[PDB]
RNA sequence: AGUAGAAACAAGGGUGUAUUUUCCCCUCUUUUUGCU
RNA sequence: AGGGGAAAA
């Protein structure tokens, strides 16, 4: 029910996840 | 945004978040190589704080000794060991005057303790120095070796169980012209390893006979082995610790008993109380001092530590204090209590393992023992070690350094605390003769001192007076580690008081986890640790639940006891799944059997087996608590091959223990242990209550066993449990055993 | 008869004759603790890296006659040892689980009897009533309370003497029971424990748990009775108070 | 007189008496009168008991059941247990003091006394002493007089006659040597044991050398101390003391403290056992393949999920290393993975061939051979080991970025806590809801990912080190998580090759080689990667918001080492969570008591309350309770990862400065004595550790913001 | 090379956890690596 | 009564 959220979380600035990206073709 | 946890202190007071200043989640620092450097450094430091003393040569050990007592009064604020005997005696006299009858009652209690104390008490200690082998051995092993050597040399007063008799034997040994000892010798053989095809030096250890002249034995008896303190938090640099030999431990024990008796009757002493007791004592002292302070009066609390506490405490001052305490007492009591300071005033410190030298050109490394450091060219050592060796050379004999000053790292904690408490007691209005006065509490070397004075200049005068008195008695306050503020907040032995003691949960973190004893024992330990931290260290309910979950996870992984209805695969998975499917009441199984976790805040105080006993399956309950578990040791019936029933569950098994050395054989030394265990088991068979409480008696093993057998046979015959023939056979066997004993 | 024959055989040897004849009863305590092997440190780490091994347990050789070498899935349960005196055998936790799921079953278990105090605690918790939780400032006083009530009539010394009299009548020594309550409890326990199949030492520990009184210094806020101290972790907090009433009288 | 006793009595009686006296630390050499008294008493008791038997009928017979049982001459415990057994069996009363004989036929205890004075006085003394009309008393005299209780001489006239004749013979023999006077006169004080403990010989000389300078003997010092009285000794000595010895308080004002001085040198480099913010993981979704659970199988599957491997080449070489060895190590790892995949039944663990590259990388045969000093005394070029201090390093900006990343909120859960018992008490329900909040906040933190990664890596390393000590093992770096969709995901970060692990001491280090995937170009912050050798191993097609982008994928390869203590404490990294949560809960609790209600929901949801937790160019920045929890968790995790003596010393010596600053903020008029010394002690602990330097910078910022 | 730091490991004896105090738990000796 | 574990000096 409770989802942690941070005001510092940018929904667009991290365009991709450099630590855990999606690479499956 | 640059995250800065320290900024959190802007809102919450530092005390209330002090737990975040303890980095106790990481591994503590450890010492890697030799402790010789630290021992040399501490010896040099002790001899430098007293360099203005008197130098003499001991007529018995032939070693230089430095006496700073009654030395020149210090001119600066640097550490100084020049304690004044008259000042110490006056402090003791004022302490006695402030608490009339304290010394007399303490001496009476100590006499009672001394007369009734057994020798086996010395076995309570951890690793101890052994002069027979010249190395560290378990306390029991060292005591046994010392007793055997004394017996072989004609000293048999230890045959009585009293410890004072053992001390008399030590004193007698200190007079013999020569001592015959049994030490260990080494035999080396080059052997090819069959797993790696490399040559190794297989080692075999055996026993031999050696002879020590008077001086060598005397040096060995006064020696303290030195090593490095490991796993100590809060220090960048390591320091040295000492272990005394078997000849010094009894006298030190009696002195510590006297000091503990004295400390118990002292409201300003932080020992022997500890934990919640110490916190209550500190809070009571602080509240009493704050209340007694008048509305106009200014009260200031100073948190203080003492610099090089053990290096500035002289055994001669301890001797003076003991002499004053034991006034108007039997001469034998005074002698036995005063021996320990005499031994410590002539003590020698063993340097340790030595050093490691490396020949890069030939690609070799060797371990130079301490005994050789006195006869090695100084070009090999580096600058620091060269300076240390050059400064310590005059004190080196037989691989040991003469160290007259200093008490060697906490050997007289209670006596030092008594001295500190006397200095604190010197702060009453009747002694300062001024509007200012001071009180507080002291533990070992740490202290909290509360000074009350009408104005700030009075506080300054009181602090200066206390500092000067401490320097006079030989106590050097650490200015860089101490501080002073208005009363209400302070620190003492990692206890932070801010209008009331605050919880410090970080220090308890290491206790959390799996203790690695067995399944049931580890579960009990973890649950009880969580409960006790909830009670004491203000661990929250939700945090307690999270800790319970984490402990359960760690325990399940450690003992491979994951839930039966789980897809994790491991060696134990198949059996756990079979048991899970076989049983009906799935909540009754223990966690170690893949059962669920029924624990919560409600029942943290209930053992697991009893927690879910009603939920256990009848067949499962019978199997788990069978009287004949093969994993738990069984005991033979007493006075009867039937064995006593067992109640321990199958989860209390005994893990395997390994005590092997690399490329070393010790079959010649474990035989003694095996035979001792056999004899002890037989005696326990003869005396059922021996295990419950330690038995006493001067008679020999076989004598006591035969006497018990005879009396038991007679009583059984009288009662009617045995007939004439069995009584006759038992009597005949006893008679032949006695005859064999008499005629070996 | 058996013990005396064992003593004769043991004294027949040479070294053991010296050990028995040249060692006093006091020195037993010294030689019993005698050891010469390497010391073990960090038991938790040892357990952590040993539980991954095949056989981290050691059991009596009798286990060979009870637990089969392998289970149905061919998973070995125990293996013969070489570095031993032929009185110990290596064992795996699979053996423990196999015993727990297929071992002999019996209707007589001594766990409830030996641990009556813990079952009393369980019964008290089961029938307790819970009240509302109050969030209020909590003032705690560090005082000496009791954790084990023991026997009200008997003190620590009296309880120890009664235990020794009940379990080891012939080894009490010069001690004598004086208090009438002491004698009554001794008679009651002697009647109750008569023909007990448990080891005397464990019976003595049982009696110690049931009778001796233990006190500790704790921060308490509210009740002081033992029934309340045992639940202090639950009924008391830094800022909350949980009303509770143990099911006991 | 001792020799007389030795030559008079039987050897068994003599040795029994010697044992009985030595039982109480009495020396027969100096206590000769008591020795003779005890010997005579034992002889009398033995003569009384002997030559008296009991036939099967049950009547006394004199020549089998002995008539009398001896209790004297035994140990205190032995005698007492004999008495207890007799009392328990026959049911007679327990004597208050140890008797000397027990008569079965009469079924009672008897005390036998031998005296030199008149019989009546001693009989009265004994009767008063025992004060029990159940133990028989029998007193003999060397003059030939005998008395009993109620004139009941149980022994036959003949035996008593023998006893009296023996006593008279001993009396005459003693009198012939003129030793009777002392023996008779000493009976008065034979019941008191005088403790003796004397200092003589070498011990006396040692004592004479353990006194203040102006004393020559221990007795002189004792005499001086006994008569000592206090007359202004302390006051006079203080008056003589120079006034330069003082404790002058220097006020700690708002302008006194100064920022700490960090060291100087080349920028500090990463030293963690694995990558933290530059880590790249190849993941498999919902792993259900056969053999799931075995690390090697999962690693092979994860590697199979990625296409784009190219020819590896050096991008950032290791300055001090042999980079071709690292390249060959990576190629060998790939070849070994291919070979193991070729086989059908992949083994649980895979050992690696001891090739030259692995031998060098793992430091095999690098230690000089150890030899005993006895066999190397002729070596001429032996030099002591080096003990140089660590080289100072400057503070770099990458550590702050690493911490900032560690404090962030992730999308995937990283910890799955086990279930607990049902909640019944209201406090349990409150704790359950609070724990739900805490678990939600903490399970989605990057620090939790680091905790799990470190725990798994350390567990695997220790298991391999102890199980296989002389083999090169391959240990994939694996982690498990749950994505936003609730589906399990298994991630591979890289590989670790473990060297020989013949670890004897707790500080013995096992070397290993770590190869980790990453997307971070090493050339942006080369100083951070001084120890690493970074290759270009692939090209990765990542999906962005607008489209797809191809980027290089590097392999950070380095040699590290770890000890048993380090692995042990790495396994216990979940404890870090507690260190944070316990604090956070406490804070919440501290507020609830004020508001008389639980503020967890308000703190976590409404975010009404915030704490200063960060700094920005604008100034101090405030975060909610969740941000504070995550920050404390990250701090604990970094304490665990970057643990070192420098950190411990710095924390210990900076706690004092923090407390002094707090006292200043409390208007308690704090004062110091050697504040410069405290600053020096604090700065002595800042040498090269990036974590400690970052903590020092944090302390400087806190001082700046708290002084104002 | 690397770990690491006042001296060591990088195999070839582990011969280096001491005193005091406090708190907690227990009752004996003779071919593997899976945190879903 | 003893052993083990944790903390502080
Ligand atoms: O591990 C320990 C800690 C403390 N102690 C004993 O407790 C006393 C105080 O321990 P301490 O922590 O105050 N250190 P100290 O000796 O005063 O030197 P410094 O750091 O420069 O102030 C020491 O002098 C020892 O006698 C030990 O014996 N072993
Ligand atoms: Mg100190
Ligand atoms: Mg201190």
């Amino acid at each position: 029910s409770y989802s942690p959220t941070s005001p510092s979380y940018s929904p667009t600035s991290p365009s991709y996840s450099p630590t855990s990206p999606s690479y499956s073709p | 945004m640059d995250v800065n946890p320290t900024l959190l202190f802007l809102k919450v007071p530092v005390q209330n978040a002090i737990s975040t200043t303890f980095p106790y989640t990481g591994d503590p620092p450890y010492s890697h190589g030799t402790g010789t450097g630290y021992t040399m450094d501490t010896v040099n430091r002790t001899h430098k704080y007293s360099e203005k003393g008197k130098w003499t040569t001991n007529t018995e050990t032939g070693a230089p000794q430095l006496n700073p007592i009654d030395g020149p009064l210090p001119e600066d604020n640097e550490p100084s060991g020049y304690a004044q005997t008259d000042c110490v005696l006056e402090a003791m006299a004022f302490l006695e005057e402030s608490h009339p009858g304290i010394f007399e009652n303490s001496c009476l209690e100590t006499m009672e303790i001394v007369q009734q104390t057994r020798v086996d008490k010395l076995t309570q200690g951890r690793q101890t120095y052994d002069w027979t082998l010249n190395r560290n051995q378990p306390a029991a092993t060292a005591l046994a070796n010392t007793i055997e050597v004394f017996r072989s040399n004609g000293l048999t007063a230890n045959e009585s169980g009293r410890l004072i008799d053992f001390l008399k034997d030590v004193m007698d040994s200190m007079d013999k012209e020569e001592m015959e000892i049994t030490t260990h010798f080494q035999r080396k053989r080059r052997v090819r390893d069959n797993m790696t095809k490399k040559m190794v030096t297989q080692r075999t250890i055996g026993k031999k006979k050696q002879r020590l002249n008077k001086r060598s034995y005397l040096i060995r008896a006064l020696t303290l082995n030195t090593m490095t303190k490991d796993a100590e938090r809060g220090k960048l640099k390591r320091r040295a610790i000492a272990t005394p030999g078997m000849q010094i431990r009894g006298f030190v024990y009696f002195v510590e008993a006297l000091a503990r008796s004295i400390c118990e009757k002292l409201e300003q002493s932080g020992l022997p109380v500890g934990g919640n007791e110490k916190k209550a004592k500190l809070a009571n002292v602080v509240r009493k001092m704050m209340t007694n302070s008048q509305d106009t009066e200014l009260s200031f609390t100073i948190t203080g530590d003492n610099t090089k506490w053990n290096e500035n405490q002289n055994p001669r001052m301890f001797l003076a204090m003991i002499t004053y305490i034991t006034r108007n007492q039997p001469e034998w009591f005074r002698n036995v209590l005063s021996i320990a300071p005499i031994m410590f005033s002539n003590k020698m410190a063993r340097l340790g393992k030595g050093y490691m030298f490396e020949s890069k050109s030939m690609k070799l490394r060797t371990q130079v023992p301490a005994e050789m450091l006195a006869n090695i060219d100084l070009k090999y050592f580096n600058k620091s070690t060269r300076e240390k060796i050059e400064k310590i050379r005059p004190l080196l004999i037989d691989g040991t350094a003469s160290l007259s000053p200093g008490m060697m790292m906490g050997m007289f904690n209670m006596l030092s605390t008594v001295l500190g408490v006397s200095i604190l007691n010197l702060g009453q209005k009747k002694y300062t003769k001024t509007t200012y006065w001071w009180d507080g509490l002291q533990s070992s070397d740490d202290f909290a001192l509360i000074v009350n004075a009408p104005n700030h200049e009075g506080i300054q005068a009181g602090v200066d007076r206390f500092y000067r008195t401490c320097k006079l008695v030989g106590i050097n306050m650490s200015k860089k580690k101490s501080y002073i503020n208005r009363t209400g907040t302070f620190e003492f032995t990692s206890f932070f008081y801010r209008y009331g003691f605050v919880a410090n949960f970080s220090m308890e973190l290491p206790s959390f986890g799996v203790s690695g004893i067995n399944e049931s024992a580890d579960m009990s330990v973890g649950v009880t640790v969580i409960k006790n931290n909830m009670i004491n260290n203000d661990l929250g309910p939700a945090t307690a639940q999270m800790a319970l979950q984490l402990f359960i996870k760690d325990y399940r992984y450690t003992y491979r006891c994951h839930r039966g209805d789980t897809q994790i695969q491991t060696r134990r998975a198949f059996e756990l799944g079979k048991l899970w499917e076989q049983t009906r009441s799935k909540a009754g199984l223990l966690v170690s059997d893949g059962g669920p976790n029924l624990y919560n805040i409600r029942n943290l105080h209930i053992p697991e087996v009893c927690l879910k006993w009603e939920l256990m399956d009848e067949d499962y309950q019978g199997r788990l608590c069978n009287p004949m578990n093969p994993f738990v040791s069984h005991k033979e019936i007493d006075s009867v091959s039937m064995e006593y029933d067992a109640v321990a569950t199958t989860h209390s098994w005994i893990p395997k223990r390994n005590r092997s050395i690399l490329n070393t054989s010790q079959r010649g030394i474990l035989e003694d242990e095996q035979m001792y265990q056999k004899c002890c088991n037989l005696f326990e068979k003869f005396f059922p209550s021996s295990s419950y409480r330690r038995p006493v008696g001067i008679s020999s093993m076989v004598e006591a066993m035969v006497s018990r057998a005879r009396i038991d046979a007679r009583i059984d015959f009288e009662s009617g449990r045995i007939k004439k023939e069995e009584f006759a056979e038992i009597m005949k066997i006893c008679s032949t055993i006695e005859e064999l004993r008499r005629q070996k | 008869m058996e013990r005396i024959k064992e003593l004769r055989d043991l004294m027949s040897q040479s070294r053991t004759r010296e050990i028995l004849t040249k060692t006093t009863v006091d020195h037993m305590a010294i030689i019993k603790k005698y050891t010469s092997g390497r010391q073990e440190k960090n038991p938790a780490l040892r357990m952590k890296w040993m539980m991954a091994m095949k056989y981290p347990i050691t059991a009596d050789k009798r286990i060979m006659e009870m637990i089969p070498e392998r289970n149905e899935q061919r998973q070995t349960l125990w293996s013969k040892t070489n570095d031993a005196g032929s009185d110990r055998v290596m064992v795996s936790p699979l053996a423990v689980t196999w015993w727990n799921r297929n071992g002999p079953t019996t209707s007589t278990v001594h766990y409830p009897k030996v641990y009556k105090t813990y079952f009393e605690k369980v019964e008290r918790l089961k029938h307790g009533t819970f009240g509302p939780v109050h969030f209020r400032n909590q003032v705690k006083i560090r005082r000496r309370v009791d954790i084990n009530p023991g026997h009200a009539d008997l003190s620590a010394k009296e309880a120890q003497d009664v235990i020794m009299e009940v379990v080891f009548p012939n080894e009490v020594g010069a001690r004598i029971l004086t208090s009438e309550s002491q004698l009554t409890i001794t008679k009651e326990k002697k009647k109750e424990l008569q023909d007990c199949k448990i080891a005397p030492l464990m019976v003595a520990y049982m009696l110690e748990r049931e009778l001796v009184r233990k006190t500790r210094f704790l921060p308490v806020a509210g009740g002081t009775s033992s029934v309340y101290i045992e639940v202090l972790h639950l009924t008391q907090g830094t800022c909350w108070e949980q009303m509770y009433t143990p099911g006991g009288e | 007189m001792e020799d007389f006793v030795r030559q008079c009595f039987n050897p068994m009686i003599v040795e029994l008496a010697e044992k009985a006296m030595k039982e109480y630390g009495e020396d027969p050499k100096i206590e000769t009168n008591k020795f003779a008294s005890i010997c005579t008493h034992l002889e009398v008791c033995f003569m009384y008991s002997d030559f008296h038997f009991i036939d099967e009928r049950g009547e006394s017979t004199i020549i089998l059941k002995h008539r009398f049982e001896i209790i004297e001459g035994r140990d205190r415990t032995m005698a007492w247990t004999v008495v207890n057994s007799i009392c328990n069996t026959t049911g007679v009363e327990k004597p208050k003091f140890l008797p000397d004989l027990y008569d079965y036929k009469e079924n009672r205890f008897i005390e036998i006394g031998v005296t030199r004075r008149e019989v009546h006085i001693y009989y009265l003394e004994k009767a008063n002493k025992i004060k029990s009309e159940k133990t028989h008393i029998h007193i003999f005299s060397f003059t030939g007089e005998e008395m009993a209780t109620k004139a009941d001489y149980t022994l036959d006239e003949e035996s008593r006659a023998r006893i009296k004749t023996r006593l008279f013979t001993i009396r005459q023999e003693m009198a012939s040597r003129g030793l009777w006077d002392s023996f008779r006169q000493s009976e008065r004080g034979e019941e008191t044991i005088e403790e003796r403990f004397e200092i003589t010989g070498t011990m006396r000389r040692l004592a004479d050398q353990s006194l203040p300078p102006n004393f020559s003997s221990l007795e002189n010092f004792r005499a001086y101390v006994d008569g000592f009285e206090p007359n202004g000794c302390i006051e006079g000595k203080l008056s003589q003391m120079s006034k330069e010895v003082n404790a002058r308080i220097e006020p700690f004002l708002r302008t006194t403290p100064r920022p700490l001085r960090l060291p100087d040198g080349p920028p500090c480099s990463q030293r963690s056992k694995f990558l933290l913010m530059d880590a790249l993981k190849l993941s498999i979704e919902d792993p259900s393949h056969e053999g799931e659970g075995i690390p090697l199988y999962d690693a092979i599957k994860c590697m199979k999920t990625f296409f784009g491997w190219k020819e590896p080449n050096i991008i950032k070489p290791h300055e001090k290393g042999i980079n071709p060895n690292y390249l060959l190590t990576w190629k060998q790892v790939l070849a070994e993975l291919q070979d193991i995949k070729n086989e059908e039944k992949i083994p649980r663990t895979k050992n690696m061939k001891k090739t030259s590259q692995l031998k060098w990388a793992l430091g095999e045969n690098m230690a000089p051979e150890k030899v005993d000093f006895e066999d190397c005394k002729d070596v001429n070029d032996l030099k002591q080991y080096d003990s140089d201090e660590p080289e100072p390093r400057s503070l770099a900006c990458w550590i702050q970025s690493e911490f900032n990343k560690a404090c962030e909120l992730t999308d995937s859960s990283w910890v799955e806590l086990d279930e607990i018992g049902e909640d019944v008490a209201p406090i349990e329900h409150i704790a359950s809801m609070r724990r739900n909040y805490f678990t939600a906040e903490v399970s989605h933190c990057r620090a939790t990912e680091y905790i799990m990664k470190g725990v798994y890596i350390n567990t695997a390393l220790l298991n391999a080190s102890c199980a296989a000590m002389d083999d090169f093992q391959l240990i994939p770096m694996i982690s498990k998580c749950i994505t936003k969709e609730g589906r399990r995901k298994t991630n591979l970060y890289g590989f670790i090759i473990k060297g020989r692990s013949h670890l004897r001491n707790d500080t013995d280090v096992v070397n290993f080689v770590s190869m980790e995937f990453s997307l971070t170009d090493p050339r942006l912050e080369p100083h951070k990667w001084e120890k690493y050798c970074v290759l270009e191993i692939g090209d990765m097609l990542l999906r962005t918001a607008v489209g797809q982008v191809s980027r290089p994928m590097f392999l950070y390869v380095r040699t590290n080492g770890t000890s048993k203590i380090k692995m042990k404490w790495g396994m216990e990294m979940r404890r870090c969570l507690l260190q944070s949560l316990q604090q956070i809960e406490s804070m919440i609790e501290a507020e609830s008591s004020v508001k008389e209600k639980d503020l967890t929901k308000e703190f976590f949801e409404n975010k009404s309350e915030t704490w200063p937790i960060g700094e920005s160019p604008k100034g101090v920045e405030e975060g909610s309770i969740g941000k504070v929890c995550r920050t404390l968790l990250a701090k604990s995790v970094f304490n665990s990862l970057y643990a070192s003596p420098q950190l411990e010393g710095f924390s210990a010596e900076s706690r004092k400065l923090l407390l002094i600053v707090q006292a200043l903020r409390d208007n308690l008029e704090p004062g110091t004595f050697d504040l410069e010394g405290l600053y020096e002690a604090i700065e002595e602990c800042l040498i090269n550790d990036p974590w400690v330097l970052l903590n020092a910078s944090w302390f400087n910022s806190f001082l700046t913001h708290a002084l104002r």
